[PDB]
This record gives structure tokens, C-alpha cells and sequence, in this order.
């Protein structure tokens, strides 16, 4: 579809991921890919970090988010580090980041904080070459309530790799997140995108 | 306020207004009298090794260009056209031999030159004096090993000298170990407190890490995990606190090389640490190898922190007085695998960055105590850093600096804040010598 | 599903309203919700308040909006009101405020109001003893825009009953929301959510 | 500005500079002229009724504790840590023996002292001297029949001083009822307006009723139904307006127990109230025993205000100039079945809440008012309170204070400005009450 | 179903647009048009402007975004322009927009722009008298950051009309946006909504 | 900072202290001694052509409602109740025979009258001077041409004599073309940017033209697209720059009648601008009948501009230092036919309007110049404005002002800010006259 040389801003990852979509329509896949996402919404709104791990996340997880450096869109002899990784985590890294926001002297945690997930945009579509393996795409406004007046406001596209793990469930073994804004207004990036 | 005789910190550095984090015409003042006058962290070697290579910085809260000139050099300008005023570079970094403007479109050079200007010959004529024309530049641009500062001030003491007592202990791992590179881009994200919050709790705060880290400690599994909820006071001689002249402070913990690292990287830390500390044993004696390999939590006055061997690297820009745009590096050692710096880079930014875990602890501490200086009942309040008073010595036989020889204490915070009020009361450097003249004597009082 | 023991920072109220999605899922199900509450949305967002409460309300509903006071996570023993009522309307209650909305000397509504709703992570469930009772649970965002320069933005989980009534019409007959922001931002809460 | 010197509001309280609402250096001016030196709610007896119960309130700007203590009586603290300044508590309600401080675990008790520091022995040794150290304490905190106000200024007047001539008004249903309990938590919300366009609306603003709430009259069917788009004017004598030394005022609605309740509350309410009127017309006399069960819109100087009968109690908190923090709770009479206090605590929220249709009526009026403030050819304009100047009376036979006998007028804006002119004009109490020494023949003028 | 003299708000335009989706529900209908929005706003997001107007923007569009004047809701006077048009493009100007977008001499586009969008309330209905002309409705947030710290937010209401163009594409042959922003607090509306 | 003294404008125009844009200090001293003094753009007779039409209009941060009264003319009050100072009207437009308060229901007449209050008798009695209790009025409106400004100051000018040497460039499309017509409503956007920004721009700036626009030339294909990237200079005598005693100042293009319009639109305008030019050269001469077909950017001191031609019609509505509403209409020849007017109204707002791809280029020009106006290094920096300076000639035998016979320079700047800073030092009409008594020989200094 997408030919980089004349769509000038488009990036060869973006016009590679795009491809993937638009060729095969899979209705029952969309739908799958819908419940999955929308359940794992509401076991994180929810704060059930353990449940979300246990039944949505895979023990292969990379759970990646990463900001990008601001680089001139000519730019093409500077070639140093382009991102840093806000999130690149694998089964073990998330499993300490759950113990953390169950820790009973987490002070930051009292009170409650409140967690509000808007998953819109949902796309699905098998691997070309591991039938296993479910690509799905969606965007997430994540909205973060505490302390009575502190509200911040998360906005992202999400870029999956979902698989058949153990029972048959399907779980999550890669997300990522390209961060939209590079200085971040939110406080901070401490949530689950 | 009369910046001349407003006793906004006490003597000894004992107690501090606490309107110090909230007040916006104070903050103007500190433009002027802090960061107008300072040192301040640009970038490093390894982030602009080339010719041509740029990034842009912060200095208090102007922006400047910072590039690597044909000869080798470092210069920095503002990033505001000679013309009307339009920021000229919106990237963050890149390589170029000159920037343009977009508004009318000057061209200056990388050595900040007016080059070009368009139809300059059917405009102006011969007219126009380029030569005076370039960007307004930064005054002073010098390198720490590979570490690069400016300073706005020509009046300023050479980097070196400025860094005094901190250097010797800063020197094993800058200088000693091969050398350090920073690992960019940084994370960057705007906190609602006060420059000064951050940067004291880096300079001096080993008290606080137990309980505001209590879950950090306990979730993460790292080599200070024990100290977690306040269950256990590290042992007699875990560490010592030093502070120094013109304001740069730090805590040492003895051989604590991984530092906040996750249990997966503490063996490949403390196996390569303790290799490099026994080559340097040999070069630079027993006491600074292991100081090498010791964990520094350091600022370096005003606002740039750091955690050796953690590998932290922070500025905390100010924005306004309860605003500050935290920039978050990772340091790694030279010779250090490249599959162990990327490893250790990520887990700086897992624990200290934008998402960093032991990072979001802090938040409510420093946001608080900011806001709260700007409260009625709480603007002629003091905020106390008294600990360890009357214990600290200066000119000892092995440390250098005033040093408090415990692990936990306030040292470190009253050297800050003594520097920091013979700042503001003072209009140029002279003036601030003149009231520093007896700074160690001020700062061991009742020792 | 969910632990409450080990899952430190779930509700018994939210692990309760989880266990009643995860079991049966009915994809038609979910289809009908969306289209009950896209329908309303767009009504309340043309601002048919009557057309509201004559087509999406129940007789018997209760549409209640709580605020809940902020407590420490280890709290024991303060047991005095936990929440407040920012709505808790029966039908006549509602009409009330409809009333008001068209009354022509509101002053607060001249010029017209805008508004726009995003109706996201649809939810549906029957009930497992009233088998009329239709649960659904949905987030929105509500934008609300006045008078050039005020915006308001509101988010919201919804925990809904709705049930079939006259015309063998699907109706509201419960609407559940703890509002996330305990100080509200937005000048007042005036909304349907 | 002069505030000495500066005519904010002109004699009698006839007018006032709109610049009132919107001046920032005011606004600095007040915390300390008004706020630091006058009477504020802070909570009720049923909110924290026993030994360890607290609640967190502002007082102005400030935030403070208020903790139950073992003896019985309440103390109110500064929610801010002696050591850093963080603030210490960040619930709004709950149940301790004492706060710990999550920075660096200070542990101070429910009377606020210092109780415990984490390693005092190792780190402070016997150099802490935690006696100094205690939270800062609110000078002065008494009770109203417990509604609980609290007061910076040890120079204060006690609190029924300084209710003045409202007391007498409110004493009916605060005390001769057998008492009213506050049913929390408050709804809370931010609105862009000045805390006196709200806090002089409440005093003394029957005017805007019919017409402001037109659409809320007509819309629930309330016993003030008939007044929608000024359709008709209350009788003559359907009531009267007071005001008093210190800033206190109320309109008096004769009769109007069920208030802005809807038709579904106005039976069982006009029973309720008429039986206990019947019973109190033996105890208290027929006239306050008729007060009891009349709609009183009370404002308690400076920020606090409230709808008797309808049962609406309000704190309007500062925030800056054009930014106030509106607080929302239920009064109701502890003697009332508790089905019905249920319903009627749903019925003030229902109706001036979060989503009060009411309230939101208001909204718009005291945002430009107070918007309006900040506007150049507005800023020295005159805002009107002359309505009924010439026809008060003080000193009556029968109703205390400055009174106009009649349900609509300005009497009580004007007592209202005279007693803010008098604070922001004077250094401290002394000088008030020189300022306020023909406070009444001030306000009777030409009568 | 609505009366627009007993629901005094509501717009003669808004109740003859909601007529059109509670008659004929198609559900198959509404699963095309939801695809056909979720791949716009993924070549839109990722700036392939040239694709977006090749596989999505029919010859003969009509786009239209307008801002209209505030005016009393008792008004029944004053009759001049109700409201002016920030877009009114037919397909040469969208091309000359987009040429615009990808001229590497559009500085404001270095560093490269990132854009969200979320996509929510899809109803889908064919005309009545044009059979070959779907009527889309749809809602919009739309995500734009650029250059650190600017990050704008803008929420719309779209009403569509797609139709089967060449290849047998359903391409948008009108789309008509009311903004619900008098004053715009975004900088410009330089976006595609 | 003492206004009397302090150069913020160097002699002749020169250059501008970057802190103009930044200060709010001075923005408050602006509102004063620029908006408060001067002629600001309300309306056009085409918006308001019947009794009773009114609109709203921003005079500096004030509100008024401009409206036409039943025997033609136009008065315009700032929209604020005489009352407790509520806003009185909250649409942008309508009709109407007066204005009825929502706060208390007072009804202002269309003449700002104040013509009934509620139970006037019943309360007030015959106490209430309602004479006296208009709304607050706006001391001069004038047209040009249908054009309506307004003015503060009883003692500013004739709008006619504001205008000075520029009104002359104007008449030929405002007076002798038949007419214009405004075409609203307006797109309205907020900027982050000074209003002096803007405003600058559209007074004197062509430089910008072929580099910051480059893509919208490029991309729109109107009849100045091969300026795209400076690829060309505009041939010798394109145009001319003009500027007057009073700040009022323009660029000219001549013949560019289909200005920005894309290609569209270039055959339709270029035939019907020229045919009207054909006709006025008989009526007013060769020269002004060109300028009627000319491409005028103008800015009519302090800010309001206009592309003439192009029919772009701004007003920068200030906010404060770094925020201004953009208000943005089409103007159109009365005599065009009505599908050419709809046509060119829409052209006018794809390329200057909300979504205008021309202004969008502006937008980080603007934003960031104002915004570095801020930046502590930045405050006493000079902001240049010196091109074609010493060439610029007064009392031109055909062209009047003070004129700089080539189209690029920067002539209009010069004499907008010796305007401004004249203004700014002087406390009233007649001290900005005896600071204005050699404007044209300070402008025309080294010619
Ligand atoms: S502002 Fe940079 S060239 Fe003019
Ligand atoms: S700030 Fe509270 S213990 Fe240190
Ligand atoms: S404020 Fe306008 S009538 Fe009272
Ligand atoms: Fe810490
Ligand atoms: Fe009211
Ligand atoms: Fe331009």
C-alpha cells in the first residue's frame, strides 16, 4: 500500500505495520483481540496486578515503552542512541513492579489511587509465519486520579504480540509503546499502558 | 525582599526558610545570583564526539546550542536568533555546520557566526555588521573528564576549582576507572516541586532512603534491600558525608557498587567493580580504589546530581518555583562490556527514570515540601538539617572537605544551603568569596 | 478469579463485578449493549433530554454518582460515611433535572451547550437469577464546551442494569459511577454521565 | 496599594471597588488580614467523635489536622512535617493515635508532639530537642454547638464574641432543636471565583432568587416555587436581614423549614419542624420558637455559609484571586428519624452540591463577577450594596443587630464590607476594634 | 421519535440525523464502517497523507469542519452567517493540504509531529433514495504533540457519507464537523479530524 | 521598571528590548497606556446594520457590546453590570432593544440605559438614581468606512487623523472600490504569543515571506509562489513600505490582487480587481487606482491588520505577555458577485484562518519569539529592526508617511515601536504629542 519515498513522513516500521492489517479482515479475530484488551483494562482499573499478570501477561514477556530523542526530520549523519526505554521489561522486571504497588509501605498508594482505561481502536491479525501468534494493535487513554486534585491523562498507540500460553489463554509476549510526548506533564510514566 | 540582609538560611547552614521553595520572586533572584553565575551541566564527549555534532541544553531556564567545533572544542550559544528572537534550533540533538533560522532565514555558523543572511547584498547593503551580530555566547564552556559545564559568568572559578573538595572523591571513578560516557537520550518529565527539593535530597538525604524507598528496597531486591522500612541502621562506618566550598556535597557508601540494581545485575557488578578496584589498589592506594567502588550520591551545586555506580545522572531544570523538567541520564563505565552498559543503562531508567520505581517514591516529598513553601502558616517556618551538627570536621588526614565520618547525616545539606545564601546575598563572585572566606569554620561550628 | 487476600488493592465490590464478565461471554450480547449505549450517548449529546428518559430510562431506575472520601489504605476503625450522593435519582428526580435543562430560563444554557461523549470497553453480562437483568459496564469520557473558552472534560466507569419494559424496550434501571476525582476541576458535575 | 490609606469600600459599606474579586496582591493581603486573624470552620463533633478521630481542613491557603485528643477536647495542626516541610497526612479522614511522616518517618502523636525519630540514639543522640519540635499548633479552637472553628490569632475574640448579634438567630437550631449533626464526607469542587462572591451571596443575597433561580423554582416545586422569574415578591414581613460587628450576617425567610427541598420532602419536613416549634414555643417564646423553623441564609465571617432548613452547609476556600474550593455538606437535626436524614442529606447534595441544579445556577454569576475584577475599566468601578441604606435599625426591641425588616435588601453585603475594610485595613485586633468602634451608627446612617 | 417542540433543544439538523440510525440497524453495516474509520485514523496517525487521500478520500468529497457563532437560544432576528468554515475542502484542496504536510521545507513539521487519534460511537446507516451512500457517524479525539511540551486535544462529533469509488472502495465523499470549541485552545486546527 | 525613562525602543526605531514581549509588568502598563489610549477595531456596519443588532467585541482585556441604535448610530459599553458586576451578555451576537441582567434581572437598554430594575417601587422606592447607573460607556466610535473603532481616551484623535499618512494607502480599496463588506463570524484561536508579535509582522514584514511560507507557496500555487525558499528576489520597485506618526504602518505589493488566493481564484480576481482599476483611474488617478489593486499588509496601530486583497482582516486580542485571541474575518469588495464573496470568505480562512496552512507557518515564529522574551538571557537583548535605515525618505512628492521605496525592509517596524515606545513613556495624549513632535526626522535620521 504505503510507498515510503512519496509519503515522506511515513516510517519504514509504520508502513511495515500497516500492511499488516489491511490485507487480511479477520471479523471473529477483531472480536477476540476486543475481549482480551477490554479485560485486561478492567483487571488493571482495578488494581488486580496479580490477576492481570497471572492471566494476561506471558512468561516470554518484553513489555517496552520507549521516548524517542527529538532528531531533525533531515537528519542522516548523526547516528547515536535514538530512544531511551521508559519500560523494557521482561516477566520477572513486571512481577517486582506488581510487588512494589502492593508493598503495604508504598505511601505513595495511600490513598487509593483511581485508574480509568479507554481502549479504542482495535486491530488483529495473525503472523504470517507463526500461525501462534496474534498481532494486535490499540490506543489507550489512561486516566490517573489521586489525592484530590492530581489528574493526569495518558495517551498511546500500543503495538502487541499475543500467544496461546498455558490453558489455552492467550497472553500478551510483546507490547510497544513509541511515547507520544517527549516531556512528559503526567509527574511521571508509573502506570501500565 | 532585601536579598542583603534577608536571613534566609542560618548560620551554620542549621535551618532554612521554607518559603525558599515556593517564592517566585526569590526564584527570579536565583536567575540571577544561581544560575547566571554557576556551573552548570551541558552534556558529555560521548553525546557530541564529532564535529558538527549538537544538542541542546538548559542553563537555569535558558536554552542553548552546544557544539563540537572543527578544532576539537566545545562551544555553547544561546538558542535565540540575532534578528527578532525566534528559537533557532527545535531539535533536541543532531550533526550539522550551521543552524537556519526559519522566520527570515540568518544563517549562523556552528562557531555561532552570522554566515548568511538572505538577499543580504539587495538588502543591507554593506550595511549590516555580521561580525556583531553572532549568537550571544556562553562565557565559559569546560570539561570535567568528558563531563562538560558552562558558566555565563567570566568571573566564575575554573570547573576544577569550583568542584574543590568533591573532586578527590568524584576523580576514581571520572578519572581513575578509564573513564565514563553518558548513555542519552534522558528521560524528561516536570515535576511540581522546587529545584532545591531534588537537589538537597541527592547532596545530603541517606536518612530518607529506608522508609520512602521502604517498598523500593524490599520489591527490588539490590545490595541496600536490608535497610527497608527502617528494620536495620546500616553499621558503624557504612560511609562518611563531605561538603565543600562553593556548594558540591555527597554521601559515600562504602562498597556499595551495584547500588539500586536489581538482584539480576548485583554479581556482574560487584565481580566487575571489585576487579577494576584491585588493579587500582596499585595506582591510586587503598583508600581510592575503594572509594571507586563506593556509592556517591553527589550534587554538584546547583542543580546536576548523580549516583556512582547506581550510574543516576540528573538535572533538575527549573521552570519556576514549584516547577522543575528532570532530566535523566545513565552513566556507564568506558570499558564495561557493551551488553552490560545497555543492560545497566535500562535498569537506571527502570529504577530513576520518567517510570522509575524508586524515582516515583520521592514525588510526594519533594512536591509537598515545595508547595507547602508557598503556604502562609509554613513561609517564615524552618526546615531543619541540624543532624550530625557538631560532629564534622575539616582539613582530616585521609577525606577532604567538612566531613561528618557517618553514613546518615545532614553535612552535605548545610554546605549546600551555606553556599547557596552567600549566593543570593552576594551581586558577583567577589562578594561571594568575601562571604566564604570562612566557610569550613561556619559549617563545624561546636566541633 | 481474583484473590482479594493476595490481590491487596482490589475492592470485594470490583472482584465481584469482574467474576460476573469473565465466565460467559455472549458476543451478541456485547453487540446489543454497544448499540443501547451509543443510541443514548447520542441522545444526551443532541441534548433530547425528554427522548432520554422516555426511550433509555426506566421507571423503577436508580442513577446514582458517588463521591467517596479519601481514607487510608490501612484504615480500620473510622467508620462514619465513606461517600457522598453527587446524584442518586429516582425517574421523578431525573424529570426534575430535565425540566430545568429545557426550562427556556435556565440562563447557564444560552448560548447552547456543547457536548460529545466516548462510549469505550463495553461490557455485558445477564444476570445469573433475573434472567430479564441485563448487567453492562462502560467508561466514557464526556467533553462539555461553553461559552468560547470553558472546557470541561469528565471520565467515568459505569456500572449499569438494564432491563426490557414497555414496548419490550431495554431501558436503565441502574446506573452505578464512584466518580475517580474526589475535588472536581470542571466547575460543577451537571453532566449525565 | 496602601492598605491603610486605600478606600476598598466606601462608607457604610455602600459600595466596593470590583477590583476586590480579582487583585492578587489582595488576595496575599487578606490570608493575612483575614484569614490568619478571624474564625474558620474546620469540622464537627460528629465528624470526629472519638479519641483518635481526625480530619484534614483548610484555613485559608494552609492545610491542618484536626484530631480528637483522649481528654475529649480537639487540637488542630499544621499538616506540614517540622523536619522537611512535607505535609504529613494525606487521607481526609481517618482514625490514628499519631501521623509518621513518609519522608523520613518522623512519628508525631494525635497532640502533635514529636513522639519518635528513626534512630534518635544513633543519630541525633540526646542533641534533639523533640519538645521543640511539635507540630504547629493552631492557637485558638472552640465550639458552636459543635461546629468546631479554629483561629490562628491568640488575640481573637472568643467565638461566640464574635458571632456577635448572629448568634442569637442561630441559636434555635443550634441549640434549642437538641443540636444538628454535620453529615459528611463534603462535596468539593473548584470554581473560578473570588471566596467573597459566593460568601456575600449567602449573607445577604435574596434579590437574585427569583430570578437567577428561576429554572430551579419552577423545575423542583420547592415552598419558594412561587418566586420563579420574579412572577411575584414575598409578602410584606415574609421577612428581615441582620448583620453584625463582625462581619456575621443572615437573611430570616419567616416559616420556610423545607426550603429549596422538592416537593417529595415538603410534607414530612413542615410536620417535623412544626411539631418541634409547638414544643419549642414553651422554652424558648413564640418568636425564636419561629426562628427555629425560618429559612436563615447565614454567612459566618469570613468564608463559611449556610441555608438553615434546607439544611446546606458550605466552606468557600481560598485558592488565589479568581479560584475558590467549595466544600458541600448536609446539616440535619440529630433528633430526626434517620430514613429522613438520609433523604435530606441526598437533597442538599441533589440541589447544591457537586451537581446541585441550584448551585450551578450561581456559578456563572460569581465567575465573571469575579472575573470581571481583573478587567482594566472595571477595576476601580463601584459595585452597588445600597439597597435599603437609610431604613435599618439597630438595637430593636425584639431582633438583635443591624436589621432591615424586610426579606429583600443589602443590609447584610453592607456589614459584611464594613467588617472586611475594617480587618484589611488594620494591623491587628486592637486596631479593629478601633475601626469598629461606631460600627452600627455606621451602618444606620441616614436612618 | 423526537419532537423538537417538546425537546426545545434539540436541532431540527440533529433530530433528522438521529432518525437515520434507531430505524434500520444493520450490524454487519456497522462492523465495515468501524474498519473503514479504524484504517483512516492509522494512516492518518502515522502521516501517510498520500495514502489516506488515495485509499480513503473519494474525487468528489465535500470536507467541512465549521465554527459557529454564539447567539441567544431565544434568537429569532438577527439572520446573518451563522457560522464560518475552517475547512470546506473539495479533493484538489485536501491535495494542496497535504502537499503542504510532506514540502520539506515545512519547518513546523521538524522534529516530526506525533499524532493519536480514538475513534469511538460508530453508527452506520445506508440512505434511503442512494443506495450506494453509507452514512457514517463517528467521534473523535485526536492527539497532536510536537517539540517537548505542546500537546493539543481536540474531541468532534463526525457526520460522514462514504461511497464505492474505483477498485470498489468505499471512499468519504462528505464529512461535516461542528466544532464544539468556540475559541480554539489548541494553537490551530491544523489536524484532519 | 520607571516607564518615563527606560529605552525599550532604541533611537529611530532601531531596536526593541526582547522583554517587550515577555514582561507582564509592562503588559499591565500596556493596558494603560496602549489599549486604554487608543483606537481598537469593534466592528464592521455589516455585522450591525439594523436597530437593535449588536455584537460583542475585546477592547485590550476589556468586554464590550457594540450596538446600533435606532436612529443609526453605534455606541458600544463594556459588558459588566452596574450592579454586582456580573457579565451581562454571553453570546457573540444577536438582537435585541436592551440587556437583561441574569445576577438580579436589571434591564439595560440598547443605549445603555439603565431602564428597570426588579420591584423597583417595593425596594427601592424613587431612592435609586438610575440616571446615574448606565452602563459603563465607551468614550469615542468612529468609522472608516464602515469600519468601527472605538476608544477609551475623550481625548485621542479623530480616527481619521489616527490614521495619518496611512489612510490615504487605505481609500482606494476602502472608500473608492464601492465599499467592503466583513464577512464573520470570526475564527477565534488562542496563541501563545505576545499580541505584539503578530501585529509587527503584518505591519512591515515581506522578509519573512519567501522563507517562513516557503511550503504554502510552494504547496497553494498563488501569484507569489516562486518567492518559495527565497529561490527569488521580488523585482526592483515590486512595492514600497509606509508608516505614520501614529504607529499605523504597510507594506505594498503592487498588482498582487489575488494576494494568497490559491490558483483557484488568481484568474477570477485578477480580471475583476483589474476592471475596477480601469474604471478608478479616471475617478482617482493612475497611481491610487493601482494601489486600490495592490496588496496592502497593515497593521492600524496597535492591533488590528489586514491583508487587503488577500481580504485577511485580524484583531491580535491580548491575554497577557505570552497569550493572545487571534480573531480572524474575510473582507470583500460590496459590489462582488455573491458566489466570487463566499468563495474568496472561504479562501480567506483556509489559508489565515483556524486551519489556515499560511498562519500555521507563523504559529513557532511567534510563539517562541515571545516566549524567549522571558528567558533570563534574553530580558536586555536587542531585537533588531534596522534594514533600510538611512534610506527611508518623508514628504515623497506621490507616496506619503515616512516611506521606504523597496518592497523588503523594515521601515513599518520602526515607526510602529517610535509609536509604541512614545506611548509608553507618556502619561496622556499630550505628552505622546510632545514625544511625537520630529517622528518622521527621528525615522528618516542618517538619510
Ligand atoms: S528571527 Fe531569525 S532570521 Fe529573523
Ligand atoms: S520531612 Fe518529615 S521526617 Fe523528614
Ligand atoms: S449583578 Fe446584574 S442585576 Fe445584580
Ligand atoms: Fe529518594
Ligand atoms: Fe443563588
Ligand atoms: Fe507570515
Amino acid at each position: 500500500m504505503i510507498n515510503i519515498q512519496e509519503d515522506k513522513l511515513v516510517s519504514a516500521h509504520d508502513a511495515e505495520e500497516i500492511l499488516r492489517f489491511f490485507n487480511c479482515h479477520d471479523s471473529a479475530l477483531q472480536q477476540e483481540a476486543t475481549t482480551l484488551l477490554t479485560q485486561e483494562a478492567h483487571l488493571l482499573d482495578i488494581q488486580a496486578y496479580r490477576a492481570w499478570l497471572e492471566h494476561c501477561v506471558g512468561s516470554e514477556v518484553q513489555y517496552q515503552v520507549i521516548s524517542r530523542e527529538l532528531r531533525a526530520a533531515s537528519e542522516r549523519r548523526y547516528k547515536l542512541n535514538e530512544a531511551m526505554n521508559v519500560y523494557n521489561e521482561n516477566f520477572q522486571q513486571l512481577k517486582v513492579r506488581v510487588e512494589h504497588q502492593l508493598d503495604p509501605q508504598n505511601w505513595g498508594n495511600s490513598p487509593k489511587l483511581r485508574f480509568t482505561r479507554f481502549i479504542t481502536n482495535v486491530q488483529a491479525a495473525m503472523d504470517v509465519n507463526d500461525k501462534e501468534l496474534l498481532h494486535i494493535r490499540s490506543n489507550v487513554i489512561l486516566h490517573r486520579a489521586r489525592r484530590g486534585n492530581q489528574v493526569d491523562v495518558f495517551y498511546a498507540a500500543r503495538e502487541d504480540k499475543w500467544k496461546r500460553g498455558e490453558g489455552g489463554v492467550r497472553k500478551l509476549v510483546q507490547r510497544f509503546v513509541d511515547y507520544p510526548e517527549r516531556i512528559l506533564q503526567t509527574h511521571n510514566l508509573m502506570v501500565f499502558l | 525582599m532585601n536579598y542583603n540582609n534577608k536571613i534566609l538560611v542560618s548560620e551554620s547552614g542549621l535551618s532554612q526558610k521554607h518559603l525558599i521553595h515556593g517564592d517566585e520572586e526569590l526564584f527570579q533572584h536565583e536567575l540571577k545570583t544561581i544560575f547566571a553565575r554557576n556551573w552548570l551541566f551541558l552534556t558529555h564527549d560521548s553525546l557530541i564526539p564529532a564535529p558538527g555534532d549538537y544538542v541542546t541544553a538548559k542553563m537555569g531556564i535558558d536554552e542553548v546550542i552546544v557544539s563540537r567545533q572543527n578544532d576539537g572544542s566545545i562551544r555553547a550559544f544561546l538558542n535565540v536568533c540575532r534578528h527578532r528572537g525566534k528559537t533557532l534550533v527545535s531539535v533536541e540533538a543532531g550533526n550539522a555546520k550551521g543552524f537556519v533560522c526559519s522566520y527570515h532565514g540568518w544563517g549562523f555558523g556552528s562557531n555561532g557566526e552570522l554566515q548568511s543572511v538572505p538577499f543580504e547584498k539587495d538588502l543591507y547593503g554593506e550595511s549590516l555588521n555580521k561580525k556583531c551580530l553572532g549568537l550571544k555566547e556562553v562565557a565559559r564552556v569546560e570539561s570535567f573528564h568528558g563531563f562538560i559545564y558552562g558558566c555565563f559568568d567570566q568571573e566564575a572559578p575554573p570547573l576544577m576549582d569550583y568542584l574543590g573538595d568533591a573532586a578527590w572523591y568524584l576523580e576514581p571513578m571520572f578519572k581513575h576507572s578509564g573513564g565514563l560516557e553518558l548513555v542519552g537520550p534522558p528521560g524528561k518529565v516536570v515535576i511540581k516541586a522546587n529545584w532545591k527539593a531534588p537537589a538537597e535530597n541527592f547532596v545530603g538525604d541517606a536518612y530518607h532512603v529506608g522508609w520512602t524507598h521502604a517498598s523500593s528496597l524490599r520489591s527490588g531486591e539490590s545490595i541496600f534491600s536490608s535497610l527497608a522500612g527502617n528494620a536495620a541502621l546500616p553499621p558503624e562506618g557504612a560511609g562518611l558525608q563531605m561538603t565543600s566550598k562553593y556548594g558540591s556535597g555527597m554521601g559515600v557508601l562504602w562498597d556499595g557498587y551495584s547500588g539500586v540494581h536489581s538482584a539480576d545485575l548485583v554479581p556482574e557488578l560487584m565481580a566487575f567493580g571489585g576487579a577494576k578496584q584491585e588493579r587500582l589498589n596499585k595506582e591510586i592506594g587503598d583508600v581510592r580504589a575503594r572509594i571507586y567502588r563506593s556509592h556517591l550520591n553527589c550534587t554538584v551545586f546547583p542543580n546536576n546530581s548523580m549516583l556512582t555506580c547506581s550510574g543516576v545522572f540528573k538535572v533538575w531544570n527549573p521552570i519556576d518555583a514549584n516547577t522543575t523538567e528532570v532530566w535523566t541520564y545513565a552513566i556507564v563505565e568506558k570499558d564495561m562490556p557493551e551488553d552490560l552498559k545497555r543492560r545497566l543503562a535500562d535498569s537506571v531508567q527502570r529504577t530513576f527514570g520518567p517510570a522509575g520505581f524508586w524515582e516515583s517514591d520521592d514525588n510526594d516529598n519533594m512536591e509537598t515540601a515545595s508547595q507547602n513553601g508557598k503556604k502562609y502558616q509554613s513561609r517564615d517556618s524552618d526546615l531543619l538539617s541540624n543532624l550530625g551538627f557538631g560532629e564534622d570536621v575539616y582539613g582530616d588526614a585521609v577525606y577532604p572537605g567538612v566531613v561528618g565520618k557517618s553514613a546518615i547525616g545532614e553535612t552535605s545539606y548545610r554546605g549546600f544551603y551555606r553556599a547557596y545564601q552567600a549566593h543570593v546575598s552576594s551581586s558577583n563572585w567577589a562578594e561571594f568569596e568575601h562571604a566564604s572566606s570562612t566557610w569550613h569554620t561556619e559549617l563545624t561550628k561546636t566541633t
